[PDB]
């Protein structure tokens, strides 16, 4: 995947799971409901 | 400025593939204790001349960063980055040593233990009384070739008598007792948390801007240090290859004066040291002390980093007292002829650790470092 | 022990530096400022001869034949004078005042230490300078060639430096003690007098604290130390062998009082705080049976085992 | 251009008294060119065991540093052990400079002559960290 | 003798290997010898005068026979007696000289032989064997109590043959029997006897070992070797057993057949007579040779002169070599020159030659009554020579000064 | 460098805490835990 190619120690499987969608949110960003929620939507 | 270095064949790793792209180091075989083959690093670069390094690898996901830091290991354990390249290590159980012929040899654990109360073990294996070791505590200033304790930057403890080092002066403090090759050692280490010791920091630059400055330049260097953030970081890193492989490089921290400061109160010059922070030893479970209280601080100018200010003084800019979120305390461990021990990190494997739920195992900050990490290289892009 | 023999001289008149039995133990030779005055015990007459110095003269040496008297002053000099025939020869190669000097077995050589911080060997018959070990920071205050091995030789020094020279070669071969760039620069203790053995295995110091030390300088440790139970001169000091087989050593106060202890032991054995009282010693001499001893003041006192 | 088996050998110099300082090393015989003169020998000791050492000499008041800098880990300290070598005063004209020959994998200081130099001369080189060389173009600083 | 006892790590140099002093006689030097100590030098002249040095300052102190009974022509041999105090000396002009060194004015007593002799080599202070050119036999020289005559035998025994075995070129008493004398005769026959010390000599030995004229003899100080000069170039080693009896079993030859040069002069070394060493004749060879004895093996070469080199001789005390030049009648000298060690200005400093790996210690970074004995004497140095026994000491000529004062 | 000052001021503190929590022990929705998280402090 992308997330081997990226190293790999197991506690940093964030990568795989929440890395990309939260990233995709600070560009965005204003409180922090904007992320808080957007967090959310994407699951 | 100046743009990422590329890409390349060997960085690309789809799904199909199991290759592992933290790409373990080249060994080579050093010597054996105890019937145990000990290997060091060949070819990788060892944090030298104030330069700190981490394997990094190829991180798509960032578009303005192209690489991000990665660890060897599953879980926490040595940084073979810090090392002498005479301290060798088994990767069988982790445990380090330096030949029967090497003098003082030094390692530090990859967790960097910022505050709270941190609990962990030394087992050691090997202690003759030709083979010492000494297990303590150390800031990045320290140096990797010299014991942990003999500058101020290290506070450790002797495996014969279980004295106390210190600025390389030893002490009597801790209940006596002579390490076997089989003890475990404990080490519950105190800290106040971040916001308390963010303080005693801006407090420390306030007076330093402008009482000492009631060297030439007092306006340049004010500058910086009213522009001192602690708690927020900003880091310094470049990705290189070093032969074949991929790695981080940082600047690192330098030894100064020891941070004093004159109290009009009682009179007299104080010493800095960290609210209510404690190193408490253990011995099987059973503690045999406290080590130290009055712990240096080490958050802005306490710690400085390394600096062209012929550069920046010329002439946006960068700052000396900057935190590149790897300031606090190191567990360090030192050899001596052949002296090895082993450090752990989770729980399921300490047989003597104390019942409180704030205190964390170093693989839990280890484990909240690596996301500290992530969401730090998360900013930067921006 | 020494009984009291025989005063020689009274207390007044000029500088008495030094004083020396001959080898063979008959005459007594004293110095005065620029004056020589050798005294014949067996009859108890005094003869003067004068030298060509022009100051004062700080010590004296006879040759081994018992028949010249070398002398070193102030003025640089130094000067053989043969008892009978007048001086012989004149040397004049130090530039500054000549403290101590010391004869060869054979008497063909003159060694003479000065201030100049310099040795320079000398050959009597042909008054020609041969060697200059300049191997010393202060003053060069004691010199001594062994009595039956002319190859080695002693220095002492006010830099604190106990050196042993080869005589053929100039060069040193061993330092017992250390100077003002290798200790704590306030640590040094002055080296006032130098005296070998009578068999030259055993190197005797005595330190301007008034420490005297035995060395076995081969190994270059001490074995026996003698202390008083600062200065400002170069007390004298001698080791005695009575036929008796056990030898004593006898140093000297800036109050003319001696102490004697034996060698083999530490203990002291006798004390002479009776003569000499007015002035500082600065010469002991003795011979097969004899001791002589001489303060500042012309005051010279002769003893007996 | 000898072997360093070669150079341990053969001996051009000596040490005698120096109007520069208390001991000096001076050439027995017109070396010249560019050729191998001596190796400075002493003590290989690392960096961080030459920082202790140093103080505990300046402690001792010694107040003359033998320690010669091989690189950036380890120094040779001559200052007890070590070669007639570590006789060589300062100067900012000098007569000599020493380069790093490696053999074995082991890195050795040899001294060069800048020039030619007479008997009985003392050669002399520049430290590269108070001065008393009495050359006229001359730092008056030992730094 | 204390100095070879700071510098020894066990060991000391054997020989000397610089040339240090080159002195200039004002006649040619024919001969030199060492007084028993390395005090003074003996240099016998061409013309017949015996300058003597002394070796602290090398220059002249006295010159024998100068107002009474020099020699007229050259002199060919000169040799101490053990104490220092008399010298034995023979040249051309018939004469065999002995002198004492109290009066180095007139001859003490001398004798006229009925030709040139070779050598003169003392046995005892008032006895030594004489050899005689173009002579069969050798001859003892012997002193009476009343000192004014002497007695002459000829080294033969009652009624011994030679016929044939040529003249008795050179002689050499052992070193240590003090009564055995080897003979060395013209056509390479070499021959032993023994003294009574009346006249009643008897011989030991006889064996041709060559068909060469015996150019000279010696024998290691302490009988276990001895060596053999010869006309063909050949030195010829061999082991001496004396028990009397004799017998002589060959250890190693000595030739340069590269350079085929023959061999003026020949020493051993001090004991055993573990080195051998040698004068070249050939021409252009200007040095002087050194064997090892255990293996025959050239050593080294001394390399100081340059010119021809004639006698050699080599004091034990003070380890010095003296040879005299052809071409220019000068005495050569190599002595040992060792280096300063600055391990000698502290106490606690070290020399080394190759860097030193300091072992670190744990703490590398953290904060009499001995037995005594000041009088006995030493009776050896390091390098096994009988010190203690009374050496001469020629006085200080103070009457020769006193004029000296006035500008000579 | 005004972009990170208000990311500074106001989220990064949180976040970063909220990151560490699933790091030490992780849930099966790690992003909802998270915007919980989130929600939760102001
Ligand atoms: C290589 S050693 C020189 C040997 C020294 N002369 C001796 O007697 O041991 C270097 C030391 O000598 C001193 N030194 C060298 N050159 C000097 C100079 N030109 N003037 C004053 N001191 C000098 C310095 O203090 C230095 O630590
Ligand atoms: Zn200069």
């Amino acid at each position: 995947p992308v997330a081997m190619i990226g190293g790999s120690t197991t506690r940093r499987y964030l990568n795989e799971h929440v890395t990309k969608h939260l990233l995709e949110g600070m560009k965005l960003i204003d409180p922090l409901r904007v992320l808080g929620q957007f967090l959310i939507d994407a699951s | 400025s100046v743009p990422v270095i590329p890409y390349l064949d060997y960085d690309i790793v789809d799904l199909g593939s199991d290759i592992k792209k933290p790409d373990f180091p080249q060994l080579s075989e050093s010597h054996r204790i105890n019937e145990q083959q000990y290997y060091i690093t060949e070819d990788t670069p060892l944090n030298k001349r104030n330069f700190m390094y981490q394997p990094c690898a190829a991180n798509l996901m960032l578009d303005k960063l192209k690489y991000c830091g990665t660890d060897y290991f599953d879980k926490s354990s040595i940084n073979l980055m810090d090392r002498s390249d005479k301290l060798a290590f088994s990767l069988d159980d982790h445990s380090v040593s330096v030949s029967e012929n090497c003098g003082w040899r030094s390692v530090r654990s990859d967790v960097c233990m910022k505050e709270g109360k941190i609990y962990w073990e030394v087992e050691v294996k090997n202690v003759s009384d030709t083979s010492h070791i000494r297990c303590g505590i150390s800031r990045r200033e320290a140096s990797t070739e010299t014991p942990v304790g003999c500058d101020f930057y290290g506070y450790s403890i002797r495996d014969k008598g279980l004295q106390v080092i210190h600025e390389g002066r030893l002490h009597t403090v801790l209940k006596p007792h002579e390490m076997q090759a089989g003890d475990r050692i404990g080490f519950l280490l105190t800290l106040p948390s971040l916001q308390s010791q963010s303080e005693q920091a801006m407090d420390y630059s306030l007076k330093r801007i402008q009482e000492l400055n009631n060297k030439f330049n007092k306006e340049f260097y004010k500058f910086l240090l009213r522009s001192c953030e602690p708690t927020n970081v900003v880091r310094d890193q470049i990705a290189i290859r070093y032969k074949n492989q991929l790695f981080y490089e940082s600047t690192d921290y330098v030894k100064t004066t020891k941070p004093e400061y004159y109290d009009n109160r009682d009179d007299m010059q104080k010493f800095y040291e960290l609210e209510n922070s404690s190193f408490e030893v253990f011995v099987n479970g059973v503690s045999h002390g406290i080590a130290f209280e009055g712990l240096t601080p080490f958050l802005p100018p306490f710690s400085e980093l390394q600096y062209n200010e012929k550069f920046y003084l010329h002439h946006e800019i960068r700052n000396k007292y900057v935190n590149n979120n790897r300031l606090g305390y190191y567990a360090t461990l030192s050899s001596f002829q052949g002296g090895t021990a082993s450090i752990i990190t989770e729980a399921m494997e300490l047989k003597f650790l104390p019942k409180d739920v704030d205190i964390k195992t170093l693989n839990d900050i280890y484990n909240e470092q690596i996301a500290s990490d992530i969401v730090w290289d998360l900013i930067d892009e921006i | 022990m020494l009984q009291f023999d025989k005063q020689v001289l009274p207390a007044s008149g000029k500088i008495s530096t030094s004083c020396q039995i001959s080898p063979d133990g008959e005459l007594i030779a004293i110095c005065q400022n620029t004056d020589m005055l050798v005294y014949e015990i067996s009859s108890s007459k005094m003869m003067k001869l004068t030298t060509t110095h022009k100051e004062c003269i700080n010590c004296l040496c006879w040759s081994p034949d018992s028949k010249c008297i070398a002398s070193g002053s102030e003025d640089f000099t130094v000067e053989i004078t043969h008892i009978i025939y007048g001086r012989i020869r004149r040397l004049m190669g130090h530039t500054a005042p000549v403290i101590s000097i010391c004869y060869n077995n054979k008497g063909n050589i003159l060694c003479s230490s000065s201030m100049d911080e310099s040795i320079k060997e000398w050959h009597v018959l042909s008054g020609t300078a041969l060697k200059t070990m300049s191997a010393h920071s202060d003053a060069v205050v004691s010199i001594d060639i062994p009595k039956f091995d002319s190859s080695i030789l002693s220095s002492g020094s006010y830099d604190g430096l106990i050196r042993i020279f080869d005589t053929e070669s100039g060069h040193c071969l061993k330092t017992l003690t250390y100077d003002k760039d290798w200790i704590a620069e306030d640590g040094v203790v002055p080296i006032s007098t130098v005296k070998f053995s009578r068999n030259g295995k055993f190197l005797l110091v005595k330190s301007l604290d008034n420490v005297v030390k035995l060395w076995e300088y081969t190994r270059g440790t001490v074995v026996r130390t003698f202390l008083w139970p600062k200065l400002k001169y170069n007390c004298g000091l001698e080791l005695i062998y009575p036929q008796g087989k056990d030898p004593l050593v006898i140093s000297g106060n800036d109050s003319g009082s001696m102490c004697v202890w034996n060698v083999y032991s530490k203990n002291l054995v006798q004390k002479i705080d009776e003569k000499h009282r007015n002035s500082p010693l600065i010469s002991i001499s003795a011979s097969y049976d004899k001791v002589a001893t001489l303060s500042l003041n012309g005051e010279c006192n002769l003893f007996r085992v | 251009l000898s072997l360093n088996q070669l150079t341990k050998r053969k001996k051009p110099v000596t040490f005698a008294r120096s109007a520069i300082h208390n001991w000096g090393l001076y050439a027995l015989e017109p070396i010249a060119a560019k050729e191998m003169i001596i190796e400075y020998v002493g003590e290989s000791i690392r960096q961080p065991v030459a920082e202790m050492r140093e103080k505990r000499y300046i402690k001792s008041g010694i107040g003359s540093s033998y320690l010669f800098r091989i690189d950036e880990n380890t120094v040779i300290d001559a200052t007890k052990r070590g070669g007639i070598a570590r006789f060589i005063n300062h100067c900012c004209e000098p007569s000599c400079t020493a380069k790093i020959i490696k053999v074995d994998g082991r890195k050795r200081i040899v001294i060069y002559a800048l020039r030619d130099i007479g008997t009985n001369e003392e050669l002399t080189y520049d430290y590269k960290f108070p001065c008393l060389c009495g050359a006229p173009s001359c730092k008056g600083f030992l730094n | 003798a204390n100095l070879l006892l700071q510098d020894p790590f066990g060991v000391l140099k054997e020989y000397p290997e610089k040339l240090t002093h080159t002195l200039e006689v004002p006649v040619a030097a024919v001969c030199v010898k060492f007084s028993p100590r390395g005090d003074y030098l003996a240099v016998g002249c061409s013309n017949g005068a015996i300058i003597i040095y002394d070796m602290d300052s090398l220059k002249p102190i006295a010159m024998l026979g100068t107002h009474s009974g020099a020699h007229t022509r050259s002199v060919q041999s000169v040799c101490w007696s053990n104490d220092g105090r008399y010298l034995w000396s023979s040249g051309r002009d018939w004469y065999a000289k002995l002198w004492d060194m109290t009066q180095p004015t007139k001859c003490f007593q001398q004798y006229k032989f009925d030709g040139p002799l070779w050598s003169c080599h003392v046995v005892r202070w008032n006895v030594c064997i004489v050899t005689v050119v173009e002579e069969p036999t050798a001859y003892v020289l012997t002193l009476t109590d009343r000192q004014n005559a002497f007695h002459c035998f000829p080294l033969l025994e009652q009624d011994q043959d030679i016929s044939g075995h040529g003249y008795t070129l050179v002689a050499c008493p052992h070193p240590t029997i003090e009564s055995i004398i080897i003979t060395g005769t013209s056509k390479g026959w070499i021959n032993a006897f023994q003294l009574d010390l009346e006249d009643k000599i008897r011989c030991c030995y006889e064996e041709k070992i060559a068909n060469a004229n015996i150019k000279q003899i010696i024998i290691s100080p302490s009988g276990t070797r001895i060596a053999i000069n010869g006309s063909d170039r050949t030195i010829r080693q061999y082991q001496l057993i004396v028990e009397h009896s004799v017998s002589i079993e060959l250890e190693h030859k000595y030739q340069d057949i590269i350079n085929r040069l023959q061999w003026n002069t020949i020493f051993f070394s001090n004991h055993s007579g573990e080195y051998l060493v040698a004068s070249a004749h050939g021409s252009s060879a200007h040095d002087l040779y050194l064997w090892e004895t255990s293996s025959g093996s050239l050593v080294r070469v001394l390399e100081g002169a340059d010119e021809e080199l004639l006698d050699i001789d080599w004091n034990f005390y003070s380890m010095r070599i003296a040879s005299n030049g052809f071409e220019s009648g000068w005495v050569y000298m190599w002595s040992i020159v060792i280096p300063p060690k600055w391990s000698a200005l502290a106490p606690d400093f070290e020399e080394v030659e190759e860097n030193i790996d300091y072992q670190e210690k744990e703490n590398e970074f953290d904060i009499e009554e001995i037995a005594i004995d000041l009088c006995t004497p030493e009776k050896y140095d390091v390098r096994g020579n009988d010190i203690s026994m009374p050496s001469f000491v020629i006085p200080i000529d103070y009457e020769g000064v006193i004029i000296q004062q006035h500008w000579a």
